[PDB]
C-alpha cells in the first residue's frame, strides 16, 4: 500500500500503487488508493481498505457540501484539520488508516494525518508499507525547484523502486497533479507506462 | 373553528392549516422548469430589487448536487432551511451508495421530512415548495414537492403565483424532447404570460443540464437573449 | 363542541374527528378490487390530467411486493406516506420468516399503525383508505384498511367517493370464481355505475395476479379493450 | 363543561368522558356467554350482511388461546386492538409460567391496560367491552371488561345494545350446571328477547368448551338448529 | 371556573377538582372497621345482586396480606388498581425487611400514589378510598386512605355514602377492647342506623383478625347471625 | 383571567396562583414557636375530635429528627408528604456530613423543593407551611417555610388562621432568652389571644428541646398545667 | 389578550408577560450602589420590621464572595433562589480558573439563566432585579441584571420602587472617584430623596469593597452615623 | 384570532407571531454598514444616555472575533443572547477547521438557530435582527440575519427604525470600492437623513476591517469627524 | 520531541525543536510545536501528535472566546488551572500529551502540566523527549538575573545538546519571547541561526 505526495511551484502530485495483501496472500492486484477528493484537493488512502474508503466518503461528501453552498473549495489546511478531528474524537476507537490530503488552495500543500487524528503538513509524505523506500529514493532526488514533469518522474522512480522491496505494494501506478490552472487532473495509463519505460523497470 | 391546529380535520373532511400553508407558497414569485432533449432547465422570475443586494444570495434556483439543483416558493425562511435538507440528504444519500443514484429519494427525504410537520400538534408545516430538477441513473428529472409532502415526477411544472397560469399555458403548448434553446424560450413566453397587464417581465434567471453533463447557470447575457 | 380533539367522546359515544377522516377519504376518486379463479384484480379510477405529468407517478395502484399491491383513496400526502409503511413492513415481515408468508399481518402492521393516531391527542388520523390484493401462502386476498385501523378481508369491496354505489353493484352482481377478464369487466360495469349522468368513464388502470404468478398492470391499450 | 377530558371530575364527581366510552359500546351488537357442567359458552347476534364479506373476518368471538377465547362489542378498530393484546398477554402469561394458569391475570393485563386509558389526559379509553370464557387450572371461567377496566367474573352476563334486556332475562330464568345444548338454548331465547318487534333474530354464532376439551365453534348448521 | 384542573386553587385557596373525587367515594356503599381486645374486624354493607354473578368478585373487602386486610369505596375502576397497588407495594416491603414490619408503611406507599396523582395536571386522582386493618410488629392497626392521600390511624372508622352517619354513632358509643362478637354487633348496629327507612340492612360481610392469628372471613351463615 | 396559572402575572406584577396557597394554609389551626434560654419550643392549637381517632396520629407537631422538629398549617394532603421529605432530606444531610450540622440546610433542601412548585406549569404549590426548630452546630433555631419556598429564621413565629393576632402579640410582649417554663405559658397567653370570643382554648401539644438535649412532647397532664 | 404567555408578542412586538415582572421587581425596596476611588459600595434601603425577626436573615445585600456581593428587589422567593446560583455559580467559576477571575460570567451565569425563563412555555420568568458589586483582575465592578437577563456595567445605578428617583439624582450629582465616606452618603442623600413625604429614612444597610480588601458591611452603628 | 401561536398559519398564509418579532426589531435604533475597497465598515446611532452606564457596555457593536463583527436592533435581552452564539458558535468553527474559513455558516449557524423557534410552540422567535461583518478566505463580507433564520449577503444594508430610510438612499446613492473615509460619510448621510425633523445625529460609533488587517473601532474623537 | 520554558524578570521564553518521530523512523523533520494560545501566552505541545494539536485548538479557541468578550486577557494561572482540570476530567481515557503554558499577566509564569492535569508552576520547566538533557543544562547554566538576549541564548545552548542525545528531537529550533510590553513574538528564523553559529552547533 505505498502511496505519496510531494509539493512544488503552484503544483501538487500524488502517487500511490494499488494492491491488497492479507500476508503472503494476494486478493486484488489491482484496487483504488488515489481520489480527488475536491476541485483541487486529492487523497491517498493506506492500510484497512474498510476504513479507508469510508473515510474517502464521509469526506467527498463533505468537502462538496461546503463547496455546493459556499461556491468556494475548502482550504487545504482546514480540510487536514477537518480530517483531523474526526480521527481523534474516536482516537480509542481508531480506523486502521493512514491518509494523505493534498491541494492547492492558495499555496500548494500536503498534509499527513494518522490514526490519532495529529495531521502536520510537510514537503513531501509517503505513506505506506513501502514508504520507508520512498522516503530513501526522495531524500537523495527530491528539490524543490523541480519541474512540472521531473515531479512526475520523481514520483515514479520512488513506488517503482518501493515495488521493488515491498510485499504489499505492487500493479500499475496511479498518479495526478493539482495545478492552480488545470486544478485536479490524474495522468492516463499509457503516459504513466511511457516513463516507466524511458526509466527501465518491470510491470 | 377548525382551521386553528395542524391535527384537526373539518367536517368535510379537510385539514384548513395544511391547505393555508399552501397559501404561504401562492405568495412565492413564479418558476417552472422542463426536461426536454436529454436534459432537464430552471425558469425563476424575480422582480430585480436593491442594488445593494449581492446578486449571489437572491437566486431562487440552487445548487444541491453538480447534477441536480431545484427552486422554491414561499417562506423565505423555511425556504433556506429546506435547501439544506437537500443539500445535506443528498450527500447522506451520496454516501451510503457511493453516488446520488436515484434523484428521487433525494425528493422523497424532503417530502417526508415536509410531511411529518402536518400532523403532529406544536408544529408548523413549511410554507415552501421546491422544484427539483437533474440527471441520475435514469436521466432527466422534474419532481416538484408541496407543503404537505406529495411529491410528483413531471415532464414540466411550475410553482408561485403564477403556476395555474404557467402550467395553463405549458398544458397546452409544451412539446417535448425540444431543443434546449427552444424549451428555453417556450418556458419564457409561459412564464411571460403569467404576469399582470403593464409588467415587463425582467431578467429571470435560468439553469440546465444535460445527460453527461453538470448544471450551468446562464449568465445575465446569455439570458438577457430570449428577452 | 365534541369534534375537536381526536381523543373525545361524543355524548352518543362518537369519534366525530376519526369520521371526519374517513370523510378525506370520501374524497379521492373510486377503487375496488375483487379476487376469482386463482387471484384477485384491482380496478382504479382516474380522470386523466395534465399531459405534463410523467403517468409514472399517478397511479393510485402500486406493488408493494412483486406478489402483493394495493390502492389508496383520500388526502394524497398521507396516501403516499402510509404506502411507504406498506412497503417496508412487508420487507421486515420479508426478513424475519423469509418470505411474506401471510399477506395478513402486513396489512395488520399497516392497521395498528393507522389505529394509533386514533387515540392520541397532538396527532391527527391519516386521511387514507387502502385496498390491499395479493398472494400468500394461502392464496388470493383482499382486504381494506380504513383510517380508524378497521381491516376486514373481501372477495371484492372499493374505496372512495364511489364506494356505496360500486358495492351496492357487485353486493348484487358479482359471482366469485369468474375467469379473470370476466371479472375484470363486471367491476368495470360495477365501476361505471358509480359515476354521474354524462361522466365517460375514461382509461382506468388495472392489475392482477394468480396463483403461482407475479402480479401485471394491464397497459392502457390492454384496458383501453374494456370501455 | 366537564365531559371534554379524561380527567376531570364533575360536581357530583363522575368521569362522564370514561362513561360515554362505556355508550360507544352500548352501539354494538348483543353476545351473552354462560358456564354451565363443565364448560362455558357464548353467543353473538350478527345481522348478516355484504356477501362480498369473508365471513372469516366478522366472527366477535375469538380464540385468544385453545382453551380460551372472548367476545367484544363497540369501535371495531378498538375491538381488534384489544382482542390482540389479548392474545399477546395470553402468551406472555403462558411462558413465564409454562402455561395459561389463570385465565384471570389474562384478563387483568387487559384490564390495567384498558384502565390505564382513563386517567391520563392525551390519551382516549377504548369505546369496547369484552366478555372472556375458558378453561383454566380452576376450570369454567367468565369475566367481562369494560371501557374503564372493570372486571367481574361471571356464571352468565352480556354486552351490547341487548345486555339488560339480556341479564334482564337470565337474571330469572338462568339455572346453573345446564347440559350444553340447553344452556345453548336459554340464552338463544334470553338473546332472542332483546331484539325489537318484527326483528327476526338472525344466525348468531356460538362456541363453547368444557373440562378438559378445547374450544369448537358451532358451524352455521349445527347452529341453524336452535332457530 | 376553577373546578376544572387538579392543579388550581380557588380565590379561597381550595382545590375543587380533588374534592370532587372525594364526593365519587361518597357515592360508593358504606363500610367500617374497629380494633378490640387483640385484633381488629371490616364490616361492609352490599346490596345483592345479580344471582349471575361469581359473589367470590364482589368483595368491597380484600385480602392485601395474611395479616393485613382492606376495604375500598368509591370507582370500582379505581377501586381494584388501588386495591393492587396495596397487594404489590405489601410483597415489595415484605422482601426488602423480610416481613411486613409495620402495616404502616403499606398505607404510606399508597398514600403517596394516590397523592402524587392530586398534583400533577394531565393526570386525574383516583375516586376511592381505603380502610386498611390487620396486625403488625405492634398490634391492631386501622388506617383510612382518602383520594388526596391523606391517611389516619383509628380506632374505629368508616368510608361510603354511611361514613358520616356511621361515625356519628360509633362516636357515641363506640368502647374499645369489647370480645369480637361484641364490637362485631356494635358496628352492625353503627352501620344499620345509616340506612334510609325502609331499607332492609342485607347480608353484609365481615372479617377479623387478633394478635397471632391470621385473618378470617365470616361465611355468610356466621353472619347470618348477627341479623 | 390572570390568577389561572402557577407561572402567569398579573399587570401589577402579581402570583395570584402562589398567592391563593397562602390563603390554603391560612386554613389550619394555629401555632407557634420562640427559642429561649438555651433551646426552643413549639405550641400548636388542636379542637380535640372524635376519640375514634389514634391521638397519635393528629399530631401537628412532628420529630424530623431527634434534636429538630416542625409543625406544619393548611392542606393535610400536602402537610404529610412535605413532612416525609424534611425527614428524608434530614437523613441525606445527616450522612453525607455524618450529622445534621446545620439546621438550615434542612429547611433549604425543603424551601427549595416548595420553590419550584411555583414556577412551571403542569403543578401546583404546597398549601402548607412549615415550622421547623431545633438545636444545630450553632444552637436553637427557629424557621417558617412558606408555600413559595421563603425562609426566614426567627426568634418567636407562628402558622395558621391566627399568626397575624400571634405575632400581633409576641411582637409586644416576648422577651427573650425565658426560663422554659416561662416562654412557655407567654405563648400560651399568645396562643389564647388569637381564639374568637366564646371559645375556650383545649388542651394544645408542645414540645422543646434545649442545648445538649432531645426533643420531648410535653404530655398531655404537664401541658393541663398552664391552662 | 397577548398579555397571557411569556412566548407570544404583541403587534407592536411586546412581550408583556416578561414585562410584568419588571413590574414585581418595582414593588420591591430600593437600592443601589455606586464604585469610587478603588471599590464600590451598596445601600439598600429596609422599613424595620418585627423585632422577632432575626436581623441575620432580612438583609437584601448578599455575600456571594468574600470580594463580591449583590442585592436584589422583588419576589422573595426568586430572591433566594437567584441568590444561591449566584454563590453556586461563584464557585464553578472559581474551580475552573482557579479564582472569580472577571466578575463578569458570574453576572453572565445568572443573566443567561433568568433569560432563559423568559422563551419557553411552561415556565415563568424570575420577578427579581439583582444589583452585583465587587473586585476582580480588573477592578471596581457593578451591574444590574434585571428579569429578562439583561446586565449592563455602571458606575452608579440602582433597583427598586424608588430606582427612578435615586437615579434621577445621581444622573446629576454623581461624581466619580469620591473617597468612600463621601460616596457614601452622596448616596445616602441619592437614596433619602426617593421617599415619600413623611416618611422617615430609617436605618439602611450598608456594605463596601477597596482594591486589595475583602467586603465589609458598615454595622448598623456605623451606619446610623450617616443618618 | 390567528397572531397567536408561532405555529398558525392564517388564511392568507401569513405568521402573524413571526412578523411581530419583526416588529420587536423596528423598535430598535437604526445601524448599517457597507464594504468597499478591501474591507467593510459598520454605523450604529446611539442617542445618548445615563453618564452613570461604562460606554464599554453600551455598544450596538461586537467583535464576534478579531476578523468579524456584527451589531444588533430590538429586544436588549435577546440581542446579548444571539450575539454570544455568534461568538461561541465562531469558535466551534474555528476550531473543527483550524480558523474561521467563511464568515457565511457563522451566520449560517446563527440563522438557523433562530429560525428553529419559529416553527415550534412552547417558544417565541427573538426579537432581534443582526447584521455580521467582516473577512474571510474571500474576503469584505456582509450579512444581516432577521428574526425568522432569513439570511442575504449584501454590499450594503441596515436594520433599525431607520433601515428603510437608509437603504432608501444607499439605494440611489451608494457606489461601491468608496475609499473608507469616503464611505464612512456616506453612510454617515444615510444614516443622518432616517432621522426626524428637530433631532441632531448624535455621535454615532463607528468600526472596519481591511484585507489583511484586524477590526478597528473609530474612538469618540476620530468619529467627532465626520459630525 | 524536546520543549523548554524559562521565566526572568518581566519576561518569558519557550523554545522548542520540531521532529515527529515513529521509532527508528522520521516522518517530518519539520513539524509545529510552539504555539501562540493567547495575546501574552503560549504553548509547547509534546508526545502524541493529534492529541496535542486537538488541545492547541479546544485552547486558542478558548482564550479567545474570553478575551473577545472580557476584555482582557485570562491569568497565566487560570489558563494552566483550566488545561489542568480538563485533562483530569478524562484521566482515564487521557491525552497521550504533554504541555507547557507560559505567558506573563501581572509576572511572568510558566506552568508544566501532565496527563493527570496536575500542572505546578516553576522556574523553568522541559517537557520532551530530550528534556532531561534540558534539565541538564539548566541546572548549570541558568540565572534568575540573565538578560532578555541570554535567555534567548541559553534555550538554544540546551535543546542544541538535546538534539545530541534525544534520537527523537531535531530540526530548526523555535524560539518565542513574551515581553509585556511586546506580548508574544516569536524569533525569525535567520535570527536563531545566527545565535547558532556563533556558539559552535551544526544543523
Amino acid at each position: 500500500t505505498t502511496t505519496v505526495g510531494i509539493t512544488l511551484k503552484d503544483a501538487v502530485i500524488m502517487a500511490t500503487e494499488r494492491r491488497v495483501t492479507m500476508e503472503n496472500f494476494i486478493m486484488h492486484k489491482n484496487g483504488k488508493k488515489l481520489f480527488q477528493i475536491d476541485t483541487y484537493t486529492g487523497m491517498t488512502i493506506a492500510g484497512l481498505v474498510g476504513d479507508a474508503q469510508v473515510l474517502v466518503r464521509y469526506m467527498k461528501a463533505e468537502l462538496e457540501l461546503y463547496r455546493l453552498q459556499r461556491r468556494v473549495n475548502m482550504p487545504i489546511e482546514a480540510v487536514a484539520t477537518l480530517l483531523s478531528n474526526m480521527l481523534n474524537q474516536v482516537k480509542y476507537m481508531p480506523y486502521m488508516v493512514q491518509l494523505l490530503v493534498g491541494g492547492i488552495d492558495t499555496a500548494p500543500h500536503v498534509f499527513s494525518i494518522d490514526a490519532a487524528g495529529g495531521s502536520v503538513e510537510d514537503i513531501y509524505a509517503s505513506t505506506g508499507s513501502g514508504s520507508p523506500f520512498v522516503y530513501g529514493v526522495l531524500e537523495s532526488q527530491y528539490s524543490e525547484k523541480m519541474t512540472v514533469d521531473e515531479g512526475v518522474d520523481l514520483v515514479i522512480r520512488a513506488i517503482s523502486a518501493a515495488k521493488q522491496r515491498d510485499s504489499a505494494s505492487g500493479g500499475m501506478i496511479d498518479v495526478a497533479v493539482i495545478t492552480r490552472k488545470d486544478g485536479y487532473v490524474q495522468l492516463p495509463t499509457d503516459q504513466i507506462e511511457s516513463r516507466i519505460r524511458k526509466l527501465g523497470l518491470i510491470l | 373553528a377548525y382551521d386553528r391546529a395542524i391535527t384537526v380535520f373539518s367536517p368535510d373532511g379537510r385539514l384548513f392549516q395544511v391547505e393555508y400553508a399552501r397559501e404561504a407558497v401562492k405568495k412565492g414569485s413564479t418558476a417552472l422548469g422542463m426536461k426536454f432533449a436529454n436534459g432537464v432547465l430552471l425558469i425563476s422570475d424575480k422582480k430585480v430589487r436593491s442594488r445593494l443586494i449581492e446578486q449571489n444570495s437572491i437566486e431562487k434556483i440552487q445548487l444541491i448536487d453538480d447534477y441536480v439543483a431545484a427552486v422554491t416558493s414561499g417562506l423565505v425562511a423555511d425556504a433556506r432551511v429546506l435547501v439544506d435538507f437537500a443539500r445535506i440528504s443528498a450527500q447522506q444519500e451520496k454516501v451510503t451508495y457511493g453516488s446520488l443514484v436515484n434523484i428521487e429519494n433525494l425528493v422523497k427525504r424532503v417530502a417526508d421530512q415536509m410531511q411529518q410537520y402536518t400532523q403532529y400538534g406544536g408544529v408548523r408545516p413549511y410554507g415552501v415548495s421546491l422544484i427539483f430538477a437533474g440527471i441520475d441513473q435514469i436521466g432527466p428529472r422534474l419532481f416538484d414537492c408541496d407543503p404537505a409532502g406529495t411529491i410528483n415526477e413531471y415532464k414540466a411544472t411550475a410553482i408561485g403565483s403564477g403556476k395555474d397560469a404557467v402550467v395553463s399555458f405549458l398544458e397546452r403548448e409544451y412539446k417535448e424532447n425540444l431543443p434546449e434553446k427552444e424549451a428555453v424560450t417556450l418556458g419564457i413566453k409561459a412564464l411571460k404570460s403569467s404576469l399582470e397587464e403593464g409588467e415587463e417581465l425582467k431578467a429571470p434567471e435560468i439553469a440546465s443540464i444535460t445527460v453527461g453533463n453538470k448544471y450551468r447557470i446562464y449568465d445575465q447575457e446569455e439570458v438577457k437573449k430570449f428577452l
